[PDB]
């Protein structure tokens, strides 16, 4: 379709758009990795036996 | 500068291989064909027919090396068992 | 004309990167010489970041280690891609010359990049060997030992090499400084000498896997061999990431841990994976000085192929007798490293010596014999009467 | 070599940080300070361990402020040049028995006790092999062999004759958490704690390999995409040939 | 209350017959043995028979027997 000269054609908001998503695609996944990881290793970590020794 | 000593590759115009007279070559865009078409009816029909033609050349040797290196180890582990301290006595010799 | 075309440092780029005639057939095997310079450039950089942190002092050095690992932010990053990036600079070397030696690239015209190429592989080891001995572990103290040692046997003049290699009378704080300050300075030798090899492939360009001409059908280099590269440099680095961040100790030994100490020998003193097949030429050779002429001369016997190799035919793709005997040499070049790691004991000793012969006799009795048989068969089974 | 010079080889035991998804547990690290400090710091030092690096890991700040205190250390001299002391901080290091090799020899009958901040990487097995020597001393050695007077067998060192002996027995701590201190029990912590003091960054490590592996993973089949698009035309280029006539 | 949960799985494969079949053949060297270095010139002996083997026989089967089933009982 026309999403040619807006996605494709630009090629000044291409290169652009390729940085400007490589700084929100940093955050989020690392927000993602970080909660899957101290979630598989629920019990272990030091902020929950910290908890448990009241 | 000057020119150096000449080669057996030139560059584009002069690469200097024969004249050629009467090949024709045709071809079309990729934008217009479908890539990844047919990886299978390559990865089952031309790697097994790839492997099944250069693989004694690799084997045979594997195979005499890897029984080489089994009967030493073999022979070593019973010249220091209990059992084979009368022959170490006598090869170390 | 092109800016990139008329420009004078552009214009060894073009001629270089973008529009470098390439034969149409070469496939993924000559991919490995992209690899080692992404390589150079990896250990170049992860070493002048510890530099800022390390010590050279015989009392300090092993303790300078640690705090790299335990101090330093991400310094746990930088020593295990380092170390283990060492590892697979030797591995995709390894694969670079089997596969020249596969494809008849020794042969005229490239008699002079061979030998360019044999220079480079000389000061590798040694790089690597000084690099070692910085750490001061337990292997690090008793593998110059041993090495170092070898060089007393030279006659009349060997004492004098000895302790001017130590700076005194043994392994000691002299002898870890200078290691280090010479281990900073050959690489960029190594760099200079891959300047020299790239201009020698320039001339002729490079070879294909059918051992003829390439003249008639090229490729420019750009958007063909450029992006078939990529897929292998993604590969090299995802493998190594595996190896640096879920096993970063499993390609060493653990003595090297323990801080050197000349008073305690280790019961095994053994080297580094892909130095094990030299040390097993070396051991197998009762006398001293003869010994270590032998593993130096299993270096430069490489040089002799160019005139041993007696056929018309570049390369093995249509030979049957010279891959069989091109798979033999490569499996007792595996067995020499294995027998390299065992103890001196029957029936490891005889081994490693008729495997240090077979070594050398591939040059220099089985390459010309097969090679003149094989021309004969060629013409006996066209040429019949 | 025979068996015996080369030693026992240690089992495989079903530790909880082995795996490429797995962290250490905490409360067997806590748990594992205290049989340090109770049983092994008699006789072993710990010099590459600070104070700092337990707060967040096994104790709170103000546990590790006060552990830190029980012990004096060198302050520097006073305003006429003769030595002071004071108590500990947190920027210290944890300190040792002895304070030269000669009073430690001196000690343990002319053997030297190794300090065990890297012993877990200094060793062939690892965790398998610390806890499997702690564990191993038997009753009786082997009908035959000859111990030195003032050596111990177990069949783990290489040689079967070690200087150490058997330090760990039943119920000789008393947890805080209320967990049975059977010998097994500590030895397992133990093991775990000094697995921290040498790899004190595997935690991290394993997660910043998670996202480096993900990444890299798919870059590598996007480059083989790429590629086979990009080289369509050559792959299906086409040859053919009319020979022509050789007046030429 | 609670013995070493080890010694107490060390304890139980000694009653198996891949457990015994390597108990005796343990002993009864260190039967044989007794009298082969008791006697005269023993301190004067070459060679006097031990047993580490058929002990490391033992202990290798039980251990990588008992390897697995452990760690499932301790806290
Ligand atoms: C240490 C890490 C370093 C990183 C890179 C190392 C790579 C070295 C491997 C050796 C080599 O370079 O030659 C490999 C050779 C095949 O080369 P060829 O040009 O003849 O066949 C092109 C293919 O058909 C089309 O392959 P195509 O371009 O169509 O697709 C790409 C392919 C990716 O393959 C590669 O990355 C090649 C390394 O996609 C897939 O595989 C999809 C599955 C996910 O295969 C052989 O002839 C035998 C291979 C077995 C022996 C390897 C033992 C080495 C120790
Ligand atoms: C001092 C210097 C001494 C250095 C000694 C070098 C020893 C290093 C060992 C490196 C191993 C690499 C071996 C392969 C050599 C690369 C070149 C090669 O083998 O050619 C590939 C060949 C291609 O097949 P074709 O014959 O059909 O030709 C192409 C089509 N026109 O197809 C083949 O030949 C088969 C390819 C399969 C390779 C895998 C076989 C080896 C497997 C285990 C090796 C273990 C190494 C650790
Ligand atoms: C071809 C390039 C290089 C190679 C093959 C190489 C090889 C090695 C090796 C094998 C080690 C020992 C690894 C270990 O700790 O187990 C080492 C250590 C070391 N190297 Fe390099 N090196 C190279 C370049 C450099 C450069 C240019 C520097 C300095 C700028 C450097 C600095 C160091 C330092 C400081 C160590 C200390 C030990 C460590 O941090 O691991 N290296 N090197
Ligand atoms: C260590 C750093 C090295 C670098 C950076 C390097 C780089 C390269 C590159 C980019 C190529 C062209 C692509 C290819 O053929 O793979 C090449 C080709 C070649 N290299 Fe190297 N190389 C190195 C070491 C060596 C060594 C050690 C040898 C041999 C002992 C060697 C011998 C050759 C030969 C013969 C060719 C031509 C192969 C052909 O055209 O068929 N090089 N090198
Ligand atoms: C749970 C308590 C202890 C643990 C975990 C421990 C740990 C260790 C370790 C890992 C070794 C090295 C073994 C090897 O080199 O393969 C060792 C050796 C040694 N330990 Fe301990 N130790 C403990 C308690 C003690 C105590 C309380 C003493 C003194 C009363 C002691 C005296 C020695 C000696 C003398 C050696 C030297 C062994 C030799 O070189 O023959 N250990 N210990
Ligand atoms: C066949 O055609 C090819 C080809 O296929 C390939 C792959 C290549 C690609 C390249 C090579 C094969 C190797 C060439 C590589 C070199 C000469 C490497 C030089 C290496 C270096 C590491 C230079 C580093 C210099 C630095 C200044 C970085 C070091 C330290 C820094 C930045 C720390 C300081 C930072 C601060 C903030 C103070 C070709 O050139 C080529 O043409 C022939
Ligand atoms: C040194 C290692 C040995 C091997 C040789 C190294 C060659 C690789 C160099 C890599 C390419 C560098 C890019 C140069 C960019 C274009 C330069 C240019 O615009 O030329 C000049 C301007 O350059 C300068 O003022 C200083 C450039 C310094 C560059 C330092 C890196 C443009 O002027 P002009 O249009 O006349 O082009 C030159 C025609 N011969
Ligand atoms: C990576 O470092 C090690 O593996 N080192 O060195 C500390 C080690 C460690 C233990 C035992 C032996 C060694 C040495 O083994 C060898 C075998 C050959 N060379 C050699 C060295 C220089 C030159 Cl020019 C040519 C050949 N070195």
């Amino acid at each position: 379709s026309s999403l040619y000269k807006t996605f494709f054609k630009r090629n000044a908001v291409f290169v652009g758009t390729i940085f400007a998503g490589a700084f929100v695609f940093q955050t989020v996944f690392d927000t993602a990795i970080t909660s899957w990881y101290e979630n598989h290793n629920k019990g272990k970590l030091w902020k929950d036996v910290k908890a448990r020794i009241a | 500068g000057p020119p150096s000593g000449k080669t057996y590759m030139g560059w584009w115009g002069h690469m200097g291989g024969p004249k050629q007279k009467g090949i024709t070559s045709y071809a079309v865009s990729p934008y217009a064909q479908k890539p990844l078409q047919g990886i299978f009816h390559n990865a089952v029909f031309n790697s097994f027919r790839r492997f099944k033609s250069q693989f004694l050349y690799v084997l045979i040797p594997a195979g005499i090396y890897w029984y080489w290196w089994k009967n030493g180890n073999e022979y070593n582990e019973f010249l220091y068992s209990k059992a084979g301290r009368e022959e170490l006595e006598r090869v170390n010799v | 004309m092109a800016f990139r075309k008329s420009n004078v440092y552009l214009s060894l780029v073009n001629s270089y990167i973008i529009d470098s005639p390439q034969p149409s057939s070469i496939n993924y095997w000559w991919n490995m010489g992209s690899l080692l310079g992404l390589c150079l450039v990896i250990q170049i950089v992860t070493g002048i970041f510890m530099a800022m942190h390390y010590s050279s002092n015989i009392e300090l050095a092993f303790s300078s280690v640690e705090h790299i690992m335990r101090d330093v932010h991400n310094g746990y990053i930088l020593r295990y891609l380092h170390a283990n990036g060492a590892s697979f600079f030797f591995m995709v070397m390894f694969m670079h010359m089997a596969k020249g030696l596969y494809y008849g690239s020794y042969r005229s015209p490239r008699v002079t990049l061979w030998n360019v190429g044999v220079i480079i592989f000389i000061l590798t080891i040694a790089t690597a060997f000084l690099g070692y001995c910085c750490v001061y572990g337990q292997m690090s103290h008793w593998g110059a030992t041993v090495i170092t040692n070898l060089f007393s046997a030279i006659p009349f003049v060997g004492n004098d090499i000895v302790s001017w290699l130590w700076g005194g009378f043994s392994v000691s704080n002299p002898t870890i400084q200078r290691f280090f300050a010479l281990h900073y300075l050959v690489p960029f030798i190594i760099a200079a000498m891959v300047i020299m090899h790239l201009m020698a492939l320039h001339i002729h360009g490079s070879s294909n896997p059918l051992g003829i001409t390439g003249n008639l059908d090229r490729i420019p280099m750009h958007s063909y061999f450029i992006f078939k590269d990529l897929v292998t440099v993604f590969l090299f680095m995802l493998i190594l990431a595996l190896f640096v961040f879920y096993s970063p100790n499993t390609l060493g030994h653990p003595d090297n841990y323990i801080p050197g100490n000349p008073l305690v020998t280790p019961a095994s003193i053994v080297p580094e994976w892909y130095l094990l097949p030299f040390y097993a030429i070396l051991r197998s050779i009762p006398d001293k000085l003869l010994g270590v002429i032998t593993m130096f001369a299993a270096i430069l016997v490489l040089l002799v192929l160019p005139f041993t190799d007696r056929s018309v035919v570049r390369g093995n793709t249509f030979k049957v007798l010279s891959k069989f005997f091109f798979f033999i040499f490569v499996f007792n070049f595996v067995l020499l490293g294995q027998i390299g790691a065992c103890h001196v004991e029957v029936p490891y000793v005889l081994m490693g010596q008729i495997a240090t012969f077979i070594y050398f006799a591939y040059f220099l009795i089985i390459v010309p014999v097969i090679s003149t048989i094989e021309n004969v068969l060629f013409y006996i089974g066209r040429v019949n009467k | 070599m025979t068996a015996a010079e080369h030693g026992l080889h240690a089992p495989a035991y079903a530790w909880s940080h082995n795996g490429p998804f797995e962290t250490f547990d905490h409360a067997s690290i806590r748990r594992g300070y205290q049989v340090y400090r109770e049983v092994c710091a008699a006789c072993h030092s710990l010099d590459r361990v600070a104070w700092r690096t337990l707060v967040g890991v096994s104790h709170t700040n103000e546990e590790v402020r006060n552990m830190a205190e029980e012990f004096e250390y060198d302050d520097e001299p006073d305003e006429q040049g003769n030595p002071k002391k004071r108590p500990g901080k947190l920027s210290d290091y944890i300190p040792g028995p002895y304070p030269n090799e000669q009073a430690a020899r001196a000690a343990n009958q002319g053997a030297l006790p190794p300090d065990l901040s890297l012993i877990v990487k200094a060793r062939h097995g690892g965790c398998d092999y610390i806890f499997s020597l702690l564990t191993g001393y038997p009753d009786e050695p082997p009908a035959g062999v000859a111990l030195p007077p003032g050596s111990n067998y177990n069949p783990y060192f290489p040689g079967g004759s070690i200087a150490m002996a058997r330090v760990l027995f039943d119920d000789m701590v008393e947890y805080e958490d209320g967990t049975p201190a059977t010998t097994s029990q500590m030895a397992k912590d133990v093991t775990t704690f000094l697995n921290w003091c040498a790899e004190p960054e595997h935690d991290e490590r394993k997660r910043l390999g998670l996202k480096t592996v993900i990444i890299l993973s798919s870059l590598y089949l996007l480059s083989i995409w790429v590629k086979k698009f990009k080289w369509a035309g050559i792959k299906t280029r086409k040859f053919v040939f009319n020979p022509p006539k050789p007046r030429k | 209350e609670v013995t070493d949960q080890l010694e107490d799985l060390r304890e139980h494969f000694k009653n198996t017959e891949e457990g015994k079949a390597l108990v005796h053949h343990y002993e009864e060297c260190a039967e044989r043995v007794k009298i082969q270095q008791q006697q005269p010139g023993y301190a004067d002996l070459e060679h006097k028979e031990d047993c580490v083997e058929e002990f490391f026989h033992l202990q290798h089967y039980l251990d990588t027997a008992t390897a697995p089933r452990l760690f499932d009982k301790l806290k």
